[PDB]
């Protein structure tokens, strides 16, 4: 899970999938749901 | 340490030093300052001055004189006599001097009030408990040539720079680097200094370092783990802050300064893993064998043997061949070395202006 | 938001803004630069 | 979610529905559930037009039903317009609420108390109304009629506690109706409200739509004065193995704090330093076998 600090602007969060490994995107608007 | 320890406002508290010259406003307090500034002969400030009329118009009831080795100095001496003082205690670390000039502190202060034994501080956990030792370096033959043909100062450079004492300080530093020691290499020679850091890799101090720099090198000395050992000039010797170290590699020294060999040992002697059982500080004293040095490094010792300390001799170091890495090793190396060491010795007429 | 208090009635506000508010030295261990980290902070 | 925020919202919901007509009621409604909205989602939503939001913003900001953000964004295309966001309030729209209906019986009882001052006289030529106690000073030779100052006319009688009783019948058909008002402030003045603004409205707006060209994100300025838990399930087998482990850091233990061999022993007379069962068990086996036979966009990235 990669993750965004608090720092940055947009906020989204990524998923990496095992065994070639599948990506997702999820962006989110408010820091706390992060 | 006046703040923390003891019930006592900082509005009772004054400082004079440069930067701070205000004094407390209350009929009593603490006022802390320098023997420099107190006793300073110059031509003082106007501030500094009123401070100093302050300091002598004011009758104190306590002086504390931190380091009392360098009151028997030429106006330092003079600092009891510029201040009404009832009660004088002067408290040291270090109570020699080459000179005779110690014994006139009784005259000064007052009689010797307690002597701390050393060993009984050191068994019982207080101090550390450190592994005084004297490593013996050969000279080598055409370093030992050019000893004999030159002058004592130049003398003194050359006995400090032979490769064998390269060779066993950086074998040291790496075997207590493998420990996992906090290193300090004490040398008052500044060339020397410089030239040692700059082939074993490692930050030095000295003089001319920036005060900013010295911080950094002593913060990144404190907790980066790949920096372990530091280089220290005579800045180390006096009254500075360092991290707590558990090895000391004494390259050169000055004469026969017991002193500075008892402040040297000073810097190692509050490490925190004391409460550790079994461990133990080092302190090594890398001599120059059939040299001056030998004459110096005995002298400096006289006083630490009055402590109790007892110096073991190493004239042979357990992997001084299986190192991966000799400075200096073939003989062409030795020889650039010691070529290298000799090199050494109207305000309109204004703007025409 | 404090006018209530005047009048004895509790105002669920807080009272607002309106009443009361308001280098670099030389280096001379230049062997090892890019070695040594910072630290701003213990 | 929190009941003082569902006592509220019905409170704000209640004031608007009785005193003001359908329309206040629509963009009331929609502040309240959606927290934060702009003018353009205002718009989208209620499908009203801009001539006919200015009464209502104009009436809700009088009454402070509505507080208004003045925060201008930097979208992508930088065609940019100072949007203005209509959010509540809730402390300030309660306190104004509750000031509001206070003033409102207060001038309630000064009329009561106005009509329960005597009639009065009125003169119906010159419109002029004349008191009780100056009618007296105008009465005439006779001591029967009352005449005016200017017209010189026989004054008539006003109505000034005839429907006194008619006001206090109007208090009466207020105070029930008002019933619901004052019965949710007393779980109000209770409790503790959290004062909210612009930032804490953020935190629990409803998107009123996917593409919303107002961007909710703050923007600051700068010049402008106004951890985790993990846990190991052993078999308690390799347990042991993890203390000789353990043993084994002892053992740098021993090595960290070893006195070098300098410093044990005297270096003096040494140079000077210088430059098969595998079969048996399984026969074993065979046997257990036999006698058992028998037997039976991307930025910087924090990893949290
Ligand atoms: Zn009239």
């Amino acid at each position: 899970l990669q993750a965004t600090p608090a720092s940055s602007e947009k906020m989204m969060l990524r998923l990496i999938g095992k065994v070639k490994p599948q990506r997702h995107m999820f962006s989110f608007n408010n820091r706390t749901v992060m | 340490q006046f703040l923390q320890w003891c019930t006592l406002q900082p509005e009772n508290c004054a400082v004079f030093t440069s930067d701070n010259k205000e004094m407390f406003q209350t009929e009593s307090g603490l006022v802390v300052s320098t023997y420099s500034m107190v006793a300073n002969t110059r031509n003082r400030s106007h501030d500094s001055q009123k401070v100093m009329d302050f300091l002598t118009g004011r009758e104190w009831g306590f002086i504390i004189l931190d380091e009392v080795h360098v009151v028997p100095a030429a106006m330092f001496r003079r600092v009891v006599s510029t201040i009404a003082a009832h009660a004088k205690l002067g408290l040291t670390a270090t109570l020699v001097r080459e000179d005779d000039k110690i014994g006139d502190l009784n005259f000064l202060i007052g009689p010797k009030l307690y002597e701390a034994n050393w060993m009984e501080l050191s068994q019982k956990g207080h101090i550390a408990n450190v592994q005084c030792a004297e490593v013996w370096c050969p000279m080598t033959a055409e370093f030992y040539q050019e000893y004999l043909r030159e002058t004592a100062r130049k003398r003194m450079l050359l006995y400090i720079m032979n490769p064998t004492k390269f060779q066993a300080c950086q074998f040291l530093i790496q075997y207590h680097e493998r420990r996992g020691d906090k290193i300090i290499v004490f040398s008052d020679n500044v060339y020397a200094l410089q030239e040692y850091a700059l082939k074993m890799g490692k930050p030095f101090i000295y003089g001319s370092t920036p005060q900013q720099e010295r911080m950094n090198i002593l913060q990144n000395f404190q907790y980066n783990d790949q920096i372990n050992t530091i280089f220290l000039s005579k800045v180390g010797d006096t009254s500075i802050d360092l991290p707590e170290a558990t090895c000391l590699i004494q390259i050169s020294s000055h004469y026969g300064s017991r002193r500075q060999e008892a402040q040297r040992l000073g810097r190692i002697l509050r490490a925190k893993r004391r409460n550790d059982e079994g461990f133990n500080a080092f302190f090594y004293s890398l001599v120059s064998k059939d040299t001056q040095e030998m004459y110096y490094s005995t002298k400096r010792q006289a006083f630490l043997v009055d402590q109790g300390y007892a110096f073991k001799v190493i004239t042979h170091l357990h992997g001084m061949e299986n190192i991966p890495n000799l400075a200096y090793a073939s003989p062409r190396e030795r020889r650039e070395l010691l070529q290298e060491v000799l090199l050494k010795n109207h305000p309109l007429i204004r703007k025409m202006y | 938001p404090r006018k209530l208090q005047d009048l004895g009635l509790k105002p669920a506000s807080v009272d607002p803004a309106t009443i009361k508010r308001q280098r670099k030295g030389k280096i001379t261990n230049t062997h090892m630069t890019g070695i040594l980290k910072d630290y701003s902070h213990r | 979610d929190r009941p003082i925020d569902d006592i509220v919202k019905n409170l704000l919901k209640f004031v608007v529905r009785g005193f003001y007509g359908g329309s206040f009621v629509l963009v009331l409604d929609a502040i309240l559930f959606h927290s934060v909205l702009a003018e353009d989602d205002l718009k989208q939503l209620l499908s009203i037009n801009k001539t006919e939001l200015g009464p209502l913003i104009a009436r809700l900001r009088s009454d402070r039903l509505i507080s208004i953000h003045k925060q201008r964004e930097y979208p992508p295309n930088s065609k940019s317009v100072e949007r203005v966001y209509y959010y509540v309030k809730y402390p300030h729209a309660i306190d104004a609420i509750k000031w509001k209906v206070h003033q409102v019986v207060q001038r309630l009882k000064d009329d009561l108390d106005k009509n329960s001052e005597p009639n009065g006289y009125m003169c119906p030529i010159c419109l002029t109304k004349y008191t009780q106690l100056e009618a007296v000073q105008l009465l005439n030779f006779d001591r029967t009629e009352f005449l005016c100052s200017l017209c010189d006319e026989p004054l008539v009688e006003d109505d000034s506690g005839k429907k006194n009783k008619e006001k206090q019948d109007k208090l009466n058909r207020l105070m029930d109706q008002i019933q619901p008002i004052i019965d949710s402030l007393k779980k109000i003045d209770d409790s503790r409200i959290e004062e909210n603004t612009f930032e804490i409205a953020l935190a629990r707006l409803i998107p009123p739509q996917n593409q919303s060209h107002a961007a909710y994100t703050y923007n600051p300025k700068k010049g402008s004065t106004m951890a985790t838990l993990h846990i190991n399930i052993t078999t308690a087998s390799d347990e042991v193995a993890q203390r000789e482990l353990q043993e084994r850091q002892a053992e740098e233990k021993r090595k960290q704090n070893a006195v070098p061999e300098w410093h044990k022993q005297s270096t003096i007379g040494k140079t000077a330093l210088g430059r098969e069962e595998r079969e048996n068990e399984k026969t074993l086996n065979d046997y257990y076998a036999a006698l058992a036979k028998k037997q039976a966009l991307e930025d910087e990235f924090e990893d949290v």
